């Protein structure tokens, strides 16, 4: 069948006009809702179509995130409609289809026993950190960072940040709900039950990603909230008291006995690039301010093989965009760009 | 672990109880 | 007992003049000459005398060298004056340089005898002060070829690190041939040993990440009976360098076949409580590829360092940080984008 | 003197590999 919608264009206009699609097929289903992957029909351009649903008395932040944003690596939201039971209303974000994810790409290198190039490792990890400074510079946390969010372009690879179900615009004094983002790649403030916690939490997960990048398997495989910590444990120790006020203030455990940290370079393989767990040791930190930026984050480096002229993929092609920043991506630490920015990357 | 969690967290125990499952 | 001279200033007007010391006596031997401590009256201030044997008509390249550097991390030359034996055509060069109580080497034995690792602040600031020196003295083309630890004086007190015996040092003009066996055996670059005459300051960048694994082990990371048994101790933790490597290193030598032994983890070289950190900047120094090694000020600009641009860090002592972020223009000549790191917000 | 006959005869890898597998 071919459809034919009212649509909204997201970045806008926003001034309403027809927009048709075909090739209709469900790809995805969870309690929040349904995305289907479809073809335009003027384009041939394949684009996956988050149905969700909607209290047509109230606004979806999603929506309103999404409507913000426009970045090269970010998922673009190209329309919204509205469909679709009666008085029930749906909401349909039209999304840029793209086929692979970190997930399915790292599960094909860990099922044949084997590691992700590293190459691929400072790709992915770099251009996850600039969606990052680009969202963080509006207030956006994503709240759920794991590698099933970033999607991959498997020829370009291109990364591409999704999933923006759980995102909210973080408001200083206004509380946020502390059970949030995938277990595996939790912060250690939100298991502690903070409420006034920061984008840095994105940051934490990001560490998790990278961790997960090097080891062929999560880092801090949980099988619970409380079993999440003693994974956490296992690898930086308790934390102090100190630390545990930066987590959370409105925390207090008088008596606890104290571990030591176990060493990062015993947490990874031997051949691990002591550079990358260099990085992962800033990313994983109980102290939330003391967690690099992901603009931070960028200039380290690690990533020094992505800013040398002669760079390429492993299969030749060149790699992509990775040095067009804009004012607000580098609105946290302008002076950054021309370390960022490497001299053969400017007009 | 979510009313556990829960209680861990407000009776001030989370450290010493994560820590006793260490081992 | 007061000995006074007709003695040049190192830096500035050039005119001679008469200078007065005292309380002279021996701090050191070798086929160098001698070094000599001493007390300036006209101030208090002591003094090393280095005593050289020197033939004019000839262009002494040290004293050349040291006339032109007025850095913190940098012994400073006060003054030089010639002396004769006595034996007729006997000329001695004689420079006068600030006298510095103590070295890198022999703190870092003091705490390898105590059975202790050198705390990781102190490594962190002399390294930071090392490099600092370096990128200073390159930035005039001029290579040290003899970083070690001997030869990085310490302030106890004050933990200020100053470079000092410019005895090997020289300005490289590329095109112009220089000498392979240079350096002290422990901290000789790779290219040196396989014969290279076009190397470049990148030289004193693997002294330096010698220096630095020595610092983190207690001990040096490879400590050859041998120049042959040298490179052995290199391959023990490198492994053979590739094709494109070799031709790097010296592109008048080739080796058409020999057998591939791989490189050591660096993770392991290290003891596991070694900060990860240090490991990551080692393996950016301790590199075949002459090239491949971070600059000096990249170098300065590593996150080994972060702890060093805290507004809050103090020495274990109690005191402050030395001057660690007082560039010049100069200083930053070879890398200006770097500021941004090097000069942390509360230091501008 | 036997590093310098090493270099220019082209043997130094080989010989130092030799060395350590002894
Ligand atoms: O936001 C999302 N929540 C759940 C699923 Br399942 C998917 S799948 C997807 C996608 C797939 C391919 N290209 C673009 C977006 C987005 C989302
Ligand atoms: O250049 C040098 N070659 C050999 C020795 Br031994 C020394 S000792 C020294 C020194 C000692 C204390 N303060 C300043 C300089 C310099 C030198």
């Amino acid at each position: 069948k071919v459809t034919t919608v009212v649509a909204t264009p997201g970045q806008g206009p926003d001034r309403p006009q027809e927009v048709s699609y075909t090739d209709t097929k469900v790809i995805g289903n969870g309690s929040f809702g349904v995305v289907y992957q479809a073809k335009l029909c003027d384009s041939g351009e394949l684009v996956a179509i988050k149905k969700v649903l909607q209290d047509k008395r109230f606004k979806n932040r999603e929506l309103q995130i999404m409507r913000k944003l426009d970045h090269c690596n970010i998922v673009r939201l190209r329309y919204f409609f509205y469909s679709s039971k009666k008085d029930e209303v749906y909401l349909n974000l039209v999304l840029d289809y793209v086929p692979e994810t970190v997930y399915r790409v790292a599960r094909h290198y860990s099922r044949a026993k084997q590691t992700l190039p590293v190459i691929y490792v400072k790709l992915y990890m770099y251009q996850l950190f600039r969606s990052l400074a680009y969202i963080h510079s509006f207030g956006i946390c994503h709240r759920d960072i794991k590698p099933q969010n970033l999607l991959l372009d498997p020829d370009t690879a291109v990364l591409k940040l999704c999933d923006f179900g759980s995102a909210k615009q973080l408001v200083r004094g206004e509380p946020n709900v502390s059970y949030i983002c995938s277990r595996y790649y939790r912060a250690p403030e939100l298991i502690f039950g903070a409420t006034d916690y920061t984008s840095s939490i994105d940051v934490w997960s990001a560490g998790c990603v990278l961790a997960e990048l090097l080891l062929g398997q999560p880092i801090f495989p949980g099988d619970s909230g409380v079993d999440q910590l003693v994974e956490i444990i296992k690898v930086l120790g308790t934390p102090t008291r100190e630390q545990i006020r930066e987590m959370n203030p409105n925390y207090t455990e008088f008596k606890f006995p104290q571990i030591k940290a176990h060493p990062w370079t015993k947490v990874f393989r031997p051949r691990t690039p002591p550079e990358a767990i260099a990085l992962c040791s800033r990313l994983l930190e109980y102290t939330p301010t003391a967690r690099l930026t992901p603009l931070e984050a960028c200039a380290h480096s690690f990533f020094d093989e992505l800013r040398d002229p002669n760079v390429k993929l492993p299969n030749g092609r060149d790699t992509p965009a990775l040095f067009n920043f804009t004012t607000q991506e580098l609105s946290s630490n302008p002076p950054l760009a021309t370390i960022l920015i490497p001299p053969h990357a400017r007009i | 672990p979510h009313r556990l969690l829960q209680q861990l967290v407000l009776s001030g125990n989370l450290i010493k109880e994560a820590v006793r499952r260490l081992h």
